[PDB]
RNA sequence: GACGGUAUCUAACCAGAAAGCCACGGCUAACUACGUGCCAGCAGCCGCGGUAAUACGUAGGUGGCAAGCGUUGUCCGGAUUUAUUGGGCGUAAAGCGAGCGCAGGCGGUUUCUUAAGUCUGAUGUGAAAGCCCCCGGCUCAACCGGGGAGGGUCAUUGGAAACU
RNA sequence: CGCGGUGCAUUAGCUAGUUGGUGAGGUAACGGCUCACCAAGGCCACGAUGCAUAGCCGACCUGAGAGGGUGAUCGGCCACAC
């Protein structure tokens, strides 16, 4: 049974990126459209959309290719899994490729990225890298 | 301990002109020892970095633990090259101060200066050759020996003072202005290589 | 692809392999060259030379070498960020290293970063010692290195914006 | 009893002594109830870094000074504010 | 005036009259792996009149030693 | 392993083993069994002394001493250096270090302490083999 | 005023009383001569020695360090060689012969709420000495003195509500 | 009193003032601290119990760090004086 869905859907993106695809649908959740919203507006990902179903409603994916079909998006990890949490204070935030890549994190002031996180001065849980 | 076998040797060993005249290896410049003339083999990496860490520390005078002990304070320096640092504190070192014054013809002689205490700091006595001088401070001769051949001799032969330092013949008090700048250090030396030796 | 020509190469012999080859009558030895050629400005590369004779191996090496150039992104004296190269028992994992600092590695690697032209930097050994794996592996992670002007432009933001 | 008296620091033959708070049963240089002062005798007019309120404090609550600390609560006159603060 | 550490638990054990051991049900980080870890400690906490059975949620503060392992007194019954 | 099968079975390291265990534990005659204190040398007697036929790569007739040590173990000893005044009921000091050649040998008796006689005419590296400056 | 005529200072005389230790086959900076002849012996590992040994002994040179030098012993490192950071299990060591299942571990989407976890502020405390940062004193340093910072899966208390 | 800091499961049951209550006595003081009566409870795979080892800490050595190792000198606490 699948038991992390924010896992999965950086897979899924990951795997549709190796292969160059241009799209990738995912069921929707308020997490996931929160990380693809992230990655639409850092300019990763080039563009999102919501469809909604009678199951739980879907996420679709544009992903973006530079000039040459590079790939803008070099990989993405998982950092805060089910079977072990990741927590980070204030001055724990750490920075991806020392900042050219983002750290997704979820905070009582929502969902922010590494930067703004430490731009508030706060805390939270490290949902992911990428780069 | 202080070292005081011959110079040449040393000198020609290292390849480089300790005294900066370039004398030793103006006849034979080979590494000194019977093996010496005839063809040696490629130097190692680690060869490279004994060789330059022992250039410098030789230039100096300098025995290991101190020498490594100086490089430690220099990485505690928290701005510029860690290796430019190392050769500035090396430089502030009290007996190149007085080579740089010019008050003796070579850092042996001066050191020797310095131990039997003609020199004296802001009108101080000071027996220690590893004191640190720091900028602005006036190193002078002892009153008492002020008036004698060997630092007059020193004086007169000696033309050039670098640019980061100030001299005053008719006081004999000298001190530098400013901290000397790497291309003013010596330059034959990299000191990258023996920043990464004591990485080791 | 990147012109031997127009620039000022120097080569290094990281390593030279006596390798047999078993006939009827007995061993044919030779030699094996592994070689790193570079521009100490960005440009680096590594070639084979398999040949009788040492000089004529690292004649060959050296040819191959040329061919192969590659060029290294390079901020200041370091490399733009940490990295890991992987090419099969060959893991060399390199950061960027504080002004200064020097050159932080092993044998071939050190070959590779001083002939490429990086005075300041870490680095880690975590595979084998096998020195054709370790350069391969250093090249893999010295191309995984990004420009930060490069990733501006793909993501559509200044470098300003980026960092 | 409660005493304020001088902690030997420094080095040998270079004295140093702080003025501390201790209850008098503990070591000299041992337990101690809190800091006070400082007392330098090498030079040739001793130097003295006191906390004349935390003295006084402790002098109200019935510190005992030993006789050099008691010297030295006079020459900063912190003994007279005490007597004076008593009157 | 200070206060005394007040937890919430469960009953465990009232087969002892004028006594109830609770259960307070705490969770620990692995010092090595930081992973939280169930952590479960009891309290024989003195009950005035039995009320508290097994398996009810109470609330029970620290106070002065009252037997051999009493050390805490119960507040509230807040589930049954 | 899961974070999980770690925190059930925290990983556990391997434990070394000293090359030199003799000289690791002491003696006590009075409670008459072994302490564990760690000593850089140790006193014995010389049981016996003699040669050994080093292993099949080599040939020679490596010098041997088995000693009784103040522990009261007994172990087999090298005699390093060229001649030697060793002979049974001879007070030795033995150090750490093994002998390749020898299969069953894995302390030196140091020249030049005790009944170790310095090696005559050793002219380098005469600390080793315990020999003053001539 | 025990230290004590001690530190310290002045003046006179003299290069005169004051350098050893290890190593030089590769790892590893340091090489040649004899003597020896699988012996004597060396060795931390690889391995050296069988009559032309840079590997043994000596000599001469040379490298390292220095009132020290080398050996032994012990801990850490190198060791990602117990891999949380930071490993693996087709053939190199490693998937239980297979299943059913208590406890435990983990867990689909969402509304509201709670605030244990989580993040954050304030307060108290985590002695002094010691590391670390500044600033002074000893002719320099060691050392000494002064001022800070650090050090908690801490306690009380106020907030935030994305995630658990 | 909460929480933290060794190894062994080829150590799995331990406990009978033991667990709680009611009294009484006792203590500077609460308390099975002691005693009488009443009950049968109490601890334990979140490792009781047993065995082995060990004074604990500020600190010290190492490490890039996480960590590993140590617990002299100095300070605090504890314990002992054939
Ligand atoms: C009998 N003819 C054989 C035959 O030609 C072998 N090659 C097929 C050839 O192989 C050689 O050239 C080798 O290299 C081996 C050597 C033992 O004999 C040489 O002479 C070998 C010839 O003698
Ligand atoms: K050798
Ligand atoms: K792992
Ligand atoms: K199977
Ligand atoms: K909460
Ligand atoms: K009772
Ligand atoms: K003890
Ligand atoms: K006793
Ligand atoms: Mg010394
Ligand atoms: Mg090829
Ligand atoms: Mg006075
Ligand atoms: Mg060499
Ligand atoms: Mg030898
Ligand atoms: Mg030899
Ligand atoms: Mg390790
Ligand atoms: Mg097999
Ligand atoms: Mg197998
Ligand atoms: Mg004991
Ligand atoms: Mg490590």
């Amino acid at each position: 049974v699948m038991t992390d869905p924010i896992a999965d859907f950086l897979t899924r993106i990951r795997n549709a990126n190796m292969v160059k695809h241009e799209t990738l649908e995912v069921p929707a959740s308020k997490i996931k459209r929160d990380i693809a919203e992230i990655l639409k507006r850092e300019g990763f990902i080039r563009d999102v959309e919501y469809i909604e179903d009678d199951k739980q409603g879907v996420i679709r994916v544009f992903l973006k290719y530079g000039k040459n079909e590079e790939r803008v998006i070099t990989n993405l990890k998982r950092i805060s899994k089910p079977g072990l949490r990741a927590y980070v204070k204030a001055d724990e935030v750490p920075k991806v490729l020392n900042g050219l890549g983002i750290a997704i994190i979820s905070t009582s002031e929502g969902v922010i990225t590494d930067k703004e996180a430490r731009a508030k001065n706060i805390g939270g849980e490290v949902i992911a890298y990428v780069w | 301990s202080r070292y005081t076998g011959p110079s040449w040797k040393v000198s020609r060993r290292l390849g480089i002109s300790l005294s900066g005249t370039g004398k030793e290896l103006a006849r034979r410049p080979y590494k000194p020892g019977q093996h010496g003339p005839n063809s040696r083999g490629k130097v190692s990496e680690y060869g490279m970095q004994l060789t330059e860490k022992q250039k410098l520390r030789h230039m100096y005078g300098m025995n290991e633990r101190q020498f490594r002990t100086l490089f430690i304070k220099a990485s505690k320096i928290k701005e510029g090259k860690h290796g430019v640092n190392f050769m500035v504190l090396l430089e502030q070192r009290l007996d190149n101060v007085v080579y740089r014054l010019g008050l003796a013809t070579t850092r042996r002689q001066a050191r020797q200066l310095v131990n039997h205490g003609h020199i004296t700091v802001d009108g101080k006595r000071v027996d220690i050759p590893s004191y640190h001088v720091e900028v602005g401070q006036v190193i002078g001769v002892r009153e008492k020996s002020q008036n004698i051949s060997t630092i007059k001799e020193a004086v007169e032969a000696t033309v050039g003072r670098p640019a980061f330092v100030s001299f005053d013949t008719e006081k004999l008090e000298g001190s530098f202005t400013r901290l000397p700048e790497r291309d003013e250090l010596y330059p034959e030396i990299d000191e990258a290589l023996v920043v990464e030796y004591y990485n080791q | 692809y990147i012109d031997p020509k127009h620039l000022e190469l120097e080569d290094r012999v990281v390593a030279i392999n006596r390798v047999t080859k078993v006939v009827k009558g007995g061993r044919r030895l030779r030699f094996a060259a592994l070689v790193v050629v570079g521009d100490k400005n960005g440009h680096v590369g590594f070639g084979t030379g398999k040949a009788q004779e040492v000089p004529e191996a690292i004649r060959k090496a050296i040819e191959d070498a040329k061919k192969n150039l590659v060029e290294v992104p390079m901020v200041g004296s370091t490399i733009p960020h940490e990295v890991i190269g992987v090419f099969g028992g060959g893991r060399i994992l390199m950061k960027p290293a504080v002004e200064g600092s020097g050159v932080a590695a092993g044998g071939p690697v050190r070959a590779v970063l001083e002939l490429a032209g990086v005075a300041d930097i870490t680095s880690k050994s975590l595979g084998s010692n096998t020195p054709i794996n370790v350069v391969r592996a250093t090249v893999e992670g010295l191309k995984q290195l990004k420009r930060a002007e490069e990733v501006a432009a793909l993501r559509g933001k200044s470098v300003e914006e980026i960092i | 009893a409660v005493k304020i008296r001088l902690k030997r620091m420094g080095s040998k033959k270079s004295p140093f002594y702080r003025i501390v708070v201790a209850d008098s049963r503990s070591p000299r240089d041992g337990r101690f109830i809190e800091t006070v002062g400082t007392y330098n005798p090498l030079k040739d007019p001793a130097e003295v870094v006191l906390k004349e309120d935390l003295v006084l404090d402790w002098l109200s609550k019935g510190a005992q000074p030993s006789d050099t600390v008691r010297n030295i609560l006079s020459k900063e006159g912190v003994m007279k504010k005490h007597h004076e603060a008593k009157n | 005036r200070n206060q005394r550490k007040v937890y919430q638990g469960r009953v465990v054990s009232d087969k002892m009259d004028k006594t109830i051991t609770v259960v307070v049900e705490t969770k620990k980080n692995h010092p090595i792996y930081g992973k939280r870890m169930k952590y479960s400690k009891k309290y024989k906490a003195h009950d005035e009149n039995n009320t508290a059975k097994v398996g009810d949620i109470v609330k029970i503060m620290e106070t002065r030693p009252l037997s051999a392992t009493k050390r805490f007194r119960l507040l509230e019954v807040v589930e049954e | 392993p899961t974070i999980n099968q770690l925190v059930r079975k925290p990983r556990k390291s391997k434990v070394e083993k000293s090359d030199s265990p003799a000289l690791n534990k002491g003696y006590n005659s009075f409670k008459k069994t072994q302490t564990n204190v760690n000593s850089p040398q140790k006193r014995g007697v010389c049981t016996r002394v003699g040669t050994m036929t080093p292993k099949k790569p080599n040939s020679a007739l490596r010098k041997y001493a088995r000693v009784r040590l103040s522990n009261l173990i007994e172990v087999t000893a090298y005699i390093p250096g060229i001649g030697h005044n060793l002979q049974e009921h001879s007070v030795v000091l033995l150090r750490g270090g093994r002998v390749k050649d020898l299969p069953g040998v894995r302390y030196h008796i140091v020249r030049g302490a005790l009944d170790t006689a310095g090696v005559n005419d050793r002219k380098q590296s005469r600390s080793k083999y315990g020999t003053k400056r001539p």
